[PDB]
RNA sequence: UAACUUGGGAGUCAGAACAUGGGUGAUAAGGUCCGUGUUCGAAAGGGAAACAGCCCAGACCACCAGCUAAGGUCCCAAAAUAUAUGUUAAGUGGAAAAGGAUGUGGCGUACAGAGUGACACUGCGCCGAAAAUGUACCGGGGCUAAACAUAUUACCGAAGCUGUGGAUUGUCCUUUG
C-alpha cells in the first residue's frame, strides 16, 4: 500500500500523459529489468499485485526493486450527482509511465527464473512491456 | 524586374495575418500576377506565403 | 447551335452474338452493358435508344475467382414478414445459369423507363443454340 | 455540497510602459512593480509604491547592474 | 467543302450559302466582312491542317442587326427577404456565306 | 585492419541524419587534442565489434581524410527502446 | 493602402460546429466554462452516396468556346480495363482491445549421408468478434486487382481564371476618344 505520508494539495491537476518518458530509461541496481513500451496510469493496487507474484516464483531467491512511486492522487464524485457544486474527494494514488521506463528490476537469480518472474508479473499491470539487460 | 509572382490559391479559409502578406505584394484576384526586383524583405514576404504564390 | 440529334427515323440497331464460354461474369457483364446503352456509336443520343440486340450463349460456363463460389449469396425479401429467401452464387449457376448473367447485367443499366426498355434487347441461353438465325446475328470479340 | 473558494482580487496592470530607445518626457512612468524589481539609473525616480519614472526628456536604455540585477535609465538626445 | 471559322471566341461550321448568327460585328447593315482565321478546309477535295491556314479567307454579307428575344433574371432566397429582377436582350449580327 | 570512414561536410538537414540511420551508419565527432572538429561517419556494425576487441577505452585509431589518428572513445547517445545507436563522440589524447 | 479627429442615424448584449492550448467530468457525452484561428450565421457553385459548421472555391448579365482546384477515370456516370516494380487470399480492402498462433515477406546476428536450429528490429494478414420490420457498414452491379506501397505520363472535373459581346460605378483628367 504506496501512499505518500503527507501531500501540501490533496486537489491536483492530472499530469499530460502525451509524449515519451523522461528518466530512469537504465538499469542501475540488478541484473535485469522490465521496460514498457505503451502509455497508462499504474495504481498502487497493480503495483502490489504485480510484485507478490514475482515474490513467489523466485522463492526468495534475490532482491527486486521497484522504481515507480504513486506520488498523485486523483479524486472522484458520488453516485449519480449533477455537475458542478465543487471538486470531487481522494480516491487513490497513480502513477505516469511512458515508452522507455524501467518498472522493476531484480537480482541474485540466473537468466531464466528471472525472464519467468517478469512475465508472470506483467499480466497484472495494464501497459505493455519488454525483457531488458544491462546494456553493454 | 527580376521576379514574377502570381497567385494560385485563394485566400478563404486563411489566417488574417496571411492574407495581409498578399496585400502588401500587390495580388488581388487568384491567377493575378505582379513584377518585382529581388529585395531582402521581398523575398521575406514569399517566405512566409510561399504555399500559396509561384515566384518564377 | 448545330449539334446532331438522332432519331427513330436515322438509327439502325444489328444483332451481335457473344460467347461466356470461359469469362469473368463482372468483367464480361461491363462490356455488353455498354452495347445495349450505344455507347459505342458517333451518333449516340441520351434521350433516345440506340444500343443494338446482343446474344449471350454458353452461359453455364462462366467463371468465378476465389471463394465467391459459397460466399456470394443472394437474398430476396416477399414483402410478408419474416419473407427473406436466399440462394449461394455456386448453387444458382447449376440451376439457373440464364438468370445469373441476366440480373448481373440488369443491375449496370440505369433504372429509368429508357433503361427497362434497353435491357429487353438481351437473350442468354445455356448452350449453343439459339432459335434466332432468321435475325442473322454476327458474332462479336469482346475489347 | 459547497464551495469554500470562489474570492480573487482586481489583477493590476504591472510591468513595462516604454520600450529601450524610445523617447519620452520628464514624467513619464517607465515601470511599475512590487518592490524593486528594476534599480533607477540615471535620471530616474522611485516612487513611493515603487513605481520608476523618468525626470527628463530623453531615450530609455534598459541595462544590467551587477550579477543578476537590472537597471533602467534615461539619457538626454544630442 | 466547308470549313471552320473564329469569329466571336467560337467556332462555326459553315458551306457556301449558309445564314449564321456571330456576336455583335463592327460592319453596318449592306457591308461586307471577312473571315481572317479560317481553323480547316473540309470535304473530299484538298484538305489542310493547323494552326490556322494561311489565306483561304471566307466572305459574308450583313443582313440584320437586331437584339435576341428578352430573357428574364430572377433570383431569391427563402426567409430572408432578399430578391432581384432583371432583363436582358443580347445583340446579334446575321450574315450569309458568299464563297470559301 | 583500420576502420574506414566518411566525411560529413556543410549541414545536414533533419532528414539527412534520420535517413543516414536508416542506411546502417551513425554520425561522430572528434574533438580529441591534436585534431580539429570534424564530422565523420562510421559503419554502425563496424564499430560494433571493432570495440569489442579493445574494449571499452582501447585505441580505435579511425581514419580522417587519409590521414589516420589513434583515438578513443569518451561517450555516446543509445536509443533503448529501438536499441540503436544515435551519436559517438571520439576523443584522442 | 490606409489611419485619425468632429458631427448626423443605426443595429447588436440566446450564438454553433471543426482544429488546437487548458480547467471541470470518468484522459464519458452532439456535455460544460476560458485562450487562438477558420467556416456557418449573412454564402450560392464542385467533392464527401443523402448531410448549415468538414475539403476546394466567393455568383454584375448573356454564349451548344478554352485551361485548372478539391476529388477522379470497369458499368450506373464525364475521363487509363495506362506503364514500371513489389505485397496481401482474407471479400482483408469495406468497424474495435488485452492476449493466443513453425500464416507469409524483408533486413541483420550429425538433424530423421550437405542440410538442420537459436535471436534482435521490422512489412501485409488470422483468431479473439452475440441484437431485435429486410440483404443492412463497399451508395448499387461487380471486382483478385477494379485492393495496398513506391514512382512516372495523359485525361476528366466548379457560377474559380481566360476568350467574345453588353450594363452601372468609378479613377484616367493634353485632339468626347
Amino acid at each position: 500500500m504506496l501512499l505518500p505520508k503527507r501531500v501540501k494539495y490533496r486537489r491536483q491537476h492530472r499530469p499530460k500523459t502525451t509524449g515519451r518518458s523522461k528518466g530512469g530509461n537504465y538499469v542501475t541496481f540488478g541484473e535485469f529489468g522490465l521496460q514498457a513500451t505503451t502509455t497508462s496510469w499504474i495504481t498502487s493496487r497493480q503495483i502490489e499485485s504485480a510484485r507478490i507474484a514475482m515474490t513467489r516464483y523466485m522463492k526468495r531467491g534475490g532482491k527486486v526493486w521497484i522504481k515507480i512511486f504513486p506520488h498523485t492522487p486523483y479524486t472522484k464524485k458520488p453516485l449519480e450527482v449533477r455537475m458542478g457544486a465543487g471538486k470531487g474527494a481522494v480516491e487513490g494514488w497513480i502513477a505516469v509511465v511512458k515508452p522507455g521506463r524501467i518498472l522493476f528490476e531484480v537480482a541474485g537469480v540466473s537468466e531464466e527464473v528471472a525472464r519467468e518472474a517478469l512475465r508472470l508479473a506483467s499480466h497484472k499491470l495494464p501497459v505493455k512491456t519488454k525483457f531488458v539487460k544491462r546494456e553493454e | 524586374a527580376k521576379l514574377q509572382i502570381t497567385l494560385t490559391r485563394s485566400v478563404i479559409g486563411r489566417p488574417e495575418t496571411q492574407r495581409k502578406t498578399v496585400e502588401a505584394l500587390g495580388l488581388k484576384k487568384t491567377n493575378s500576377s505582379v513584377v518585382v526586383e529581388d529585395n531582402p524583405a521581398i523575398r521575406g514576404q514569399i517566405n512566409k506565403v510561399k504555399h500559396l504564390v509561384t515566384v518564377e | 447551335r448545330q449539334t446532331f440529334m438522332a432519331n427513330e427515323s436515322n438509327i439502325e440497331r444489328k444483332w451481335y452474338v457473344i460467347d461466356a464460354e470461359g469469362q469473368t461474369l463482372g468483367r464480361l457483364s461491363s462490356e455488353v452493358a455498354s452495347i445495349l446503352r450505344g455507347k459505342n456509336k458517333v451518333t449516340y443520343t441520351p434521350h433516345v435508344d440506340t444500343g443494338d440486340y446482343v446474344i449471350v450463349i454458353n452461359a453455364s460456363k462462366i467463371e468465378f475467382t476465389g471463394n465467391k463460389e459459397t460466399d456470394k449469396v443472394y437474398y430476396r425479401h416477399s414483402n410478408h414478414p419474416g419473407g427473406i429467401k436466399s440462394i449461394t452464387a455456386g448453387e444458382l449457376r447449376r440451376t439457373n445459369p440464364e438468370r445469373l448473367i441476366e440480373n448481373s447485367i440488369k443491375g449496370m443499366l440505369p433504372s429509368t423507363r429508357l433503361g427497362e426498355k434497353q435491357g429487353k434487347k438481351l437473350f442468354v441461353y445455356g448452350g449453343a443454340e439459339h432459335p434466332h438465325a432468321a435475325q442473322q446475328p454476327e458474332n462479336y470479340e469482346l475489347r | 455540497s459547497s464551495t469554500k473558494n470562489g474570492r480573487d482580487s482586481e489583477s493590476k496592470r504591472l510591468g513595462a510602459k516604454r520600450a529601450d530607445g524610445q523617447f519620452v518626457t520628464g514624467g513619464s512612468i517607465l515601470y511599475r512593480q512590487r518592490g524593486t524589481k528594476i534599480y533607477p539609473g540615471e535620471n530616474v525616480g522611485r516612487g513611493g509604491d515603487d513605481t520608476l519614472f523618468a525626470k527628463i526628456d530623453g531615450v530609455v536604455k534598459f541595462e544590467r547592474k551587477g550579477r543578476d540585477k537590472k537597471q533602467v535609465s534615461v539619457y538626454a538626445v544630442a | 467543302m466547308f470549313a471552320i471559322i473564329e469569329t466571336g471566341g467560337k467556332q462555326i461550321k459553315v458551306e457556301e450559302g449558309q445564314e449564321i448568327f456571330v456576336e455583335k460585328l463592327d460592319v453596318n447593315e449592306g457591308d461586307t466582312f471577312t473571315f481572317d482565321k479560317v481553323l480547316f478546309v473540309g470535304g473530299d477535295s484538298v484538305k489542310v491542317g493547323a494552326p490556322t491556314v494561311e489565306g483561304a479567307t471566307v466572305t459574308a454579307t450583313v443582313n440584320k442587326q437586331g437584339r435576341g428575344k428578352k430573357i428574364t433574371v430572377f433570383t431569391y432566397k427563402r426567409r430572408k427577404n432578399s430578391k432581384r429582377k432583371k432583363g436582358h436582350r443580347q445583340p446579334y449580327t446575321k450574315l450569309t456565306i458568299d464563297k470559301i | 585492419a583500420s576502420l574506414k570512414s566518411i566525411i560529413r561536410q556543410g549541414k545536414q538537414t533533419r532528414s539527412d541524419l534520420k535517413q543516414l540511420r536508416k542506411s546502417g551508419k551513425v554520425p561522430a565527432v572528434v574533438y580529441g587534442y591534436g585534431t580539429k572538429n570534424v564530422s565523420v561517419k562510421v559503419d554502425e556494425v563496424e564499430f560494433i565489434k571493432v570495440i569489442r576487441e579493445v574494449g571499452r577505452n582501447g585505441v580505435i585509431e579511425l581514419g580522417v581524410g587519409s590521414k589516420t589518428i589513434k583515438v578513443m572513445v569518451a561517450d555516446y547517445q543509445f536509443d533503448p527502446l529501438k536499441n540503436q545507436i544515435t551519436h559517438i563522440d571520439f576523443l584522442a589524447i
